[PDB]
């Protein structure tokens, strides 16, 4: 009774704070921990995973964001608003003494019939590839407020995926460690760029080193390159002091022979996760080798799958084999800081991003903007279909499941119409955030896809029901089945807890 | 956590404080603050980056607002009081639009039509010239508000040639790498005694009397390592058995250093400026050898003198070889003030140069070098970019009126979010002549009919006491700085406008 | 104590806010606050005064607002919420000519000017006509955002009709002395049973259960005295020697009584209507006279009723003589709910009309008086003024289009002033449209330009959701409280505008 109102409540709570941000009207949250760190976003994972919630109910509202963030990448937002709906309509069918056991299998398959209806409204993506990915890449953009360069943005979306997009059965297949995405600040929005390479935020370990290799033989190391002391406690016995030159002679030798090593299997620049030993240092400077360290392990497996090297651990044994290849390894300076670029990579389905944006936080969220289309245009792409967005499909999915309702009758029908209800969630946030009014948009919405009119959503500037998918509002069909999925999930979880305790 | 209109009137209500903190430090009569923390303690300066990244701010919005001088500070050199003033003013202006129920959003497509306008009248008004003449003029400019005499023409002059002495030219462009200029500064009174050395000055002495006072003809040795006894990786123990060693082994001490001098000789170098450490046996003998040696240089200083020079930093002695020498027609030690500084002139790479600034106080030589550094960014962006604009209120008096008609030229509600930005950009005018202590109103109403005759170049002569020919008194605004401080505002403005809810 | 910018803008917050407290309650889809204090307790109203009185404010500044309010009430009887609102908009729109550099003063006088000319326009566009057709229209709107029920056509009639009835004309004018229509209420549920009594009803019952319980042709006699044993000023005491004396002081009392109703009976009145007590004895005596009494009447009524039937108010029985005495056809004690209260009917004195108020709750009886005084005493105005003008942003958005025209026909600052009061005066379209849930700026933008075409007559169209013909939905305003409500926020506003340091 009192445990599920409350734990109903709570969740409602998230929901409505990330309810504003949906949606071209959408509005941004500035988040500030413990600690003073600040996070001023719009996307609603962030903004969720951000938050400080306590009760039960809210973290396991929370939960749900992440995971749809997991799965498919846009549409976070949308699975918390839904969410939020199931529960708060559960709430009214909880008080005419409807059993949560009805409500849920209810919900359960509305949930079901929701997903066919996505799959037969959807569209197959036709010879319209590019125009429709824009459209798609474009959309989401929308929302962010990377809409005052959605047009560049979405290019460089459609531009990077394509490239590291691999069509095997006829089918496509994208994955992301081929697109490296940095973001360095001190340069407008519109002077984001596409650099085919992998750009590491990294300079070169010594003022010695050339600035650039062409045709480089990228020797990619996991090991630092120290002296190596044995595993067994070792002391020095020096009884005659001559011995102590020769002693430290031969310490110089075994990193002077390193660095040896990696040189004779030709290798031109030597990329590693750890450190390198001043003296080690002097010797690649010295050798001519262009050499960075203390390199990002994500980074580390992203240079290796362009330039088709390999990840040495045991130096000693370190192959020619095991050396990777680019055109050209260059330091560039990316405004403020010195960048390394490691262009025309062995493997051309790799490429990288470079999120520029005047301030930190203006980058950030420019950097988290650009992931949610690539996410999309992928998604899109692998799946091959989309749908109408604006509210258009969801509308269509509450048409149906009144239908539906009707069919599988009987209290049941009850929590399938709510789930129906509910659903509508979005055209309600998507209207009344912009300032159109919900009540009046929802009932012409209504009518246009009872008529059939599948594709029907809200243009949020005209204010106008037209036609999603012309005027181009469309989403991966992908988003919309999560959405669903994840909040349907979440709905039935909190339903069944009767009583929460410690 | 706020929601909706607290949040956003509130966050409006933050940035424009810290926008007024540092709004009176600007042009030519602006005023300085004193900053004051707990140990290192006064900090007096007009430079709005400087203000603001010792300012203790709290408020998260606040703290965005800061961002901004510290990105156009690294990023421009010029121009942080300007856009923290400007954003300030944008989401000022914003609340009117909010109040009359526009949409945070069409107001944040307003500013991107307005800047992006504005970014294109300005670079269609902007005036090209490249000629010591005017790169002399950006200088007097940048120097204006701050306190550094009346030397400015003076000052001015340094950069000019600073900037020009290391001004490379590529495949058709000029480039200005502002590091081969190593400002450096030194308590002693005078401001005009600001030497321009071409060449290199290190702020160090040379590490034992008996050294060379000077040397001419320089063979350089940058070392990165320290010239002293260094142990094993693997721990070591020395066991005497005969009273004999207990000598034999502090002789291979003392033969260790004669050595490190040997081979610093054997390469012919007579000067050797070590990034580390130097024992006293090795100063006894490179002092014996009669070189010229500098222990623990900066390393930030061991890389300009690598370039200027063209010697090579080497870490084994065993790799110092003839070829990775520098040179220098003169290495001499020479006492500026109540410190001794090494002065490395005649560098094989003439790209290098100082600007050793002097002034007193101590107060007063930070906050110069302050403002050189300003001029030095500037007259370098200039030289390079080879256009400018008219300064002083100018640039935005014109920006406004274009902006205002492109304004009638576009949409309901975008229109109304572009008169705004028009409006933003007379905040700088009017702050000009507040400062000056004239009146704001009326200084506006006349720079708008002058500018609008097509009088580009009227700003706000604080000196005929209201509007005048900035083209005559030469004020000119660098473009660089401006397109920064604009796009730089717009999307910090943005930023803050969309936040609804702050938790 | 604040000095200079914090204190006027300290003073423009305060304004603001306490204007903003009752916005919402302005036009027809207003809402209703509800004020709660300590023992008395739940008020709930629309009336704009009544939120205010009863609202605890503090801060000065607001306090001067709320002055306004009860002001604008009972000089003007509409309009309170418009006055207010309209004070809190002139402060605002006059902080943004502060930020910019114009002074307070030429502020007031721009505030002067603009209003001094808005009187003319107005009075220059106001529409006469004095038609019970258009007296019901002005009760009809006077009724609107407040919680009526769907009577108000009822309402908006017994209105007319109760004006109307004591409307008097004079030297050629009509006067309407609102005094001689009492507004009475009985918690008996029903809102239509709302009675219109030709006469003067008294919330009052007849003292004694024998007395007729009704009374025709009667002779009213008003009794400022209490019917009552009284003691000589100077202190007296009886001394009784004989027991026999004992009832003989007994009976004094008695026959003291006796006299007293003779007195009464001997003037010809058989009904008595006394200010103050009547003694048990008296009352005895009266019904054994059959004559109707009632003790304790109400002053103010005392008065009215002195008026309506024209009798003296007599304290000394001894000059209550017949020419002293009222008339009325009929005086009768009838059920009014749960309360008897006493009618007097067909009073010699036709221009005196009473209003019995019904509607069950309580809550719902009180506001619905509050709302049909509202009406009253528009109507009223109106039948004297035999001006108006359109109501709904109507006159407002004319107004501040013309203002905007004379401003640029006006000086430098001053113009910046006016254009300044023409938005101020655009808060009531905006206000209206707003409550409504419509698009502030959109319906503002529609109403310009309709109004600029010449449709003097298009307001906030609620029901075509947007802008709309005043002129045929009816909403008029009435014309003395614009001008109350205009010339009372200016002076208002130019007060606390000069304010530049609270103490
Ligand atoms: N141009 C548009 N017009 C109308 N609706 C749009 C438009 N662009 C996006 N939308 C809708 O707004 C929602 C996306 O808002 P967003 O804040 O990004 O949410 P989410 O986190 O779920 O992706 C979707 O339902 C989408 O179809
Ligand atoms: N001599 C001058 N006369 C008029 N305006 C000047 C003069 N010198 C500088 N200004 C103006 O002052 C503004 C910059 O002031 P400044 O203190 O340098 O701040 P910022 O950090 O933004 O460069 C610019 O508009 C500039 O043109
Ligand atoms: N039916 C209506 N249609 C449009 N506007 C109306 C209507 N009725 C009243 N108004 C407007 O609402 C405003 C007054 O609202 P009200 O609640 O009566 O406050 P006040 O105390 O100022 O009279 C006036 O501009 C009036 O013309
Ligand atoms: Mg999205
Ligand atoms: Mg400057
Ligand atoms: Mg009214």
């Amino acid at each position: 009774k009192d445990a599920m109102k409350e734990n109903i409540e709570a969740a409602i709570a998230i929901s409505n704070s990330v309810r504003s941000s949906l949606g071209p009207r959408g509005m941004d949250k500035m988040l500030v921990d413990s600690l003073g760190d600040i996070v001023i976003t719009n996307d609603g994972v962030t903004i969720l995973k951000e938050m400080d919630v306590e009760h039960p109910a809210a973290k396991m509202m929370v939960e749900v964001s992440k995971t749809q963030d997991s799965f498919v990448g846009d549409g976070t937002t949308t699975a918390v608003i839904i969410a939020g709906g199931l529960l708060q309509q559960a709430q009214g069918l909880i008080n005419q003494n409807v059993h949560p056991t009805v409500i849920s299998e209810g919900y359960r398959m509305a949930s079901e019939e929701a997903k066919r209806v996505i799959d037969e409204i959807s569209t197959k993506i036709g010879a319209d590839e590019k125009a429709l990915l824009l459209k798609m890449a474009q959309t989401s953009l929308n929302s962010k407020s990377a809409s005052v360069a959605k047009d560049k943005l979405a290019e460089i979306s459609y531009e990077a995926v394509k490239s590291v997009a691999e069509l095997r059965d006829g089918k496509y297949y994208v994955d992301f460690d081929n697109i490296q995405v940095v973001k360095k600040q001190g340069g407008a929005i519109d002077d984001t760029q596409l650099i085919n390479g992998i750009i590491v935020d990294k300079e070169k370990v010594h003022p010695g080193m050339p600035d650039v290799v062409k045709d480089a033989k990228i020797a990619l190391l996991d090991a630092p390159l120290e002296i190596k002391k044995p595993e067994f406690d070792t002391n020095l016995r020096i009884e005659d002091p001559s011995m102590i030159q020769k002693f430290l002679a031969q310490e110089e030798n075994m990193l002077r022979e390193m660095v040896d090593k990696i040189k004779s299997v030709g290798a031109n620049v030597v990329i590693t996760q750890k450190g390198i030993d001043d003296m080690a240092q002097h010797y690649l400077s010295r050798a001519g080798i262009y050499a960075v360290r203390r390199v990002k392990k994500s980074d580390m497996d992203k240079l290796a799958k362009a330039t088709g090297a390999s990840i040495v651990s045991t130096i000693d044994e370190i192959s020619s084999s095991d050396l990777g290849t680019a055109e050209r390894v260059e330091q560039v300076k990316v405004g403020e800081d010195y960048m390394t670029f490691v262009t025309g990579c062995k493997n051309p389905k790799a490429v990288s991003i470079l999120v520029r944006g005047e301030t930190e936080h203006v980058v950030d969220e420019m950097e988290r903007s650009i992931t949610d289309s690539l996410h999309v245009v992928a998604s899109a792409l692998e799946d091959g279909a989309y749908a109408a967005g604006g509210g258009a499909t969801a509308a269509e999915i509450a048409f149906r499941l009144r239908s539906y309702a009707q069919k599988i009758g009987g209290r049941q029908q009850l929590a399938i119409e709510k789930f129906a209800d509910a659903i509508e969630e979005i055209p309600r946030a998507l209207a009344e955030n912009a300032g159109l009014d919900p009540i009046d948009i929802l009932l012409k919405l209504r009518a246009e896809h009872a008529k059939g009119n599948k594709t029907y959503g809200i243009n949020v500037f005209t204010g106008e029901i037209e036609d999603m998918v012309k005027n181009g509002v469309i989403e991966p069909i992908r988003v919309g089945k999560q959405a669903i999925e994840s909040a349907t999930e979440a709905a039935i979880m909190i339903l069944r807890i009767d009583d929460v305790i410690a | 956590r706020e929601q909706g209109k607290n949040a956003q009137r509130n966050n409006i209500e933050a940035a424009k404080a810290i926008a007024d903190a540092v709004r009176t430090t600007l042009g030519p009569k602006g005023m300085d603050k004193m900053l004051v923390d707990s140990i290192g303690d006064i900090i007096i300066s007009n430079d709005g980056a400087t203000i603001l990244k010792e300012m203790d701010v709290e408020h998260p919005t606040a703290k965005m607002i800061v961002e901004v001088s510290k990105a156009q500070d690294t990023a421009v050199g010029d121009g942080t009081t300007t856009a923290v003033v400007l954003s300030g003013e944008l989401l000022k202006q914003a609340e009117t639009l909010l109040d009359q129920g526009v949409h945070p959003t069409v107001i944040s497509n307003g500013y991107r039509l307005a800047v992006n306008e504005a970014r294109k009248i300005i670079d269609e008004i902007a005036e090209k010239s490249t000629d010591d003449a005017t790169l002399r003029k950006i200088a007097l400019t940048a120097l204006s508000g701050k306190n550094t005499g009346l030397s400015n023409d003076f000052l001015a002059d340094l950069v000019v040639k600073a900037v020009n002495a290391v001004a490379e030219v590529r495949d058709g462009k000029t480039i200005v790498d502002t590091a081969n200029i190593k400002v450096d500064k030194k308590n002693g009174g005078s401001v005009n005694d600001t030497q321009f050395i071409s060449g290199i000055v290190i702020d160090k002495e040379k590490v034992h009397s008996k050294m060379p006072d000077v040397v001419k003809n320089a063979k350089i040795a940058l070392i990165d390592s320290a010239l002293e006894i260094k142990k094993t990786e693997i721990e070591a123990k020395v066991q005497i058995s005969d009273p004999s060693k207990i000598q034999d082994f502090l002789n291979q001490e003392t033969n260790t250093f004669k050595q490190m001098v040997e081979k610093i000789k054997k390469s012919g170098a007579n000067v050797v400026l070590c990034q580390k450490g130097i024992d006293d046996v090795a100063q006894h003998y490179l002092a014996k050898e009669g070189i010229y040696a500098v222990r623990r240089v900066k390393k930030s200083d061991m890389e300009k003198l690598a370039k200027a020079t063209g010697a090579k930093i080497v870490t084994d002695l065993d790799d110092l070889t003839p070829s990775v020498l520098g040179e220098a027609e003169t290495v001499e030690e020479r006492k500026i003030g109540d410190d001794r500084m090494t002065f490395v002139m005649g560098c094989k790479n003439p790209k290098a140069v100082s600007i050793l600034i002097r002034g007193g106080t101590d107060h007063v030589v930070s906050e110069v070098e302050r403002a050189l550094n300003d001029a030095i960014r500037v007259v370098a962006i200039t030289k390079e970019d080879g256009k400018f604009l008219w300064g002083g209120g100018a640039v935005e008096a014109e920006l406004a009126m274009r902006l205002a008609k492109y304004a009638n030229s576009v949409g309901g509600r975008e229109q109304l979010a572009i008169e705004a930005f028009a409006k933003a950009l007379e905040i700088i005018p009017r702050t000009l002549a507040e400062n000056a202590g004239i009146d704001p109103i009326n200084t506006l109403i006349k720079l708008k009919a002058d500018d609008e005759k097509g009088r580009i170049s009227v700003g706000v002569d604080l000196d005929n006491n209201g509007v005048g020919d900035m083209k005559a008194k030469g004020v000119v605004d660098p473009l660089r700085v401006k397109t920064h401080a604009l796009e730089s505002a717009v999307e910090v403005a943005t930023m803050i406008l969309r936040i609804d809810d702050v938790i």
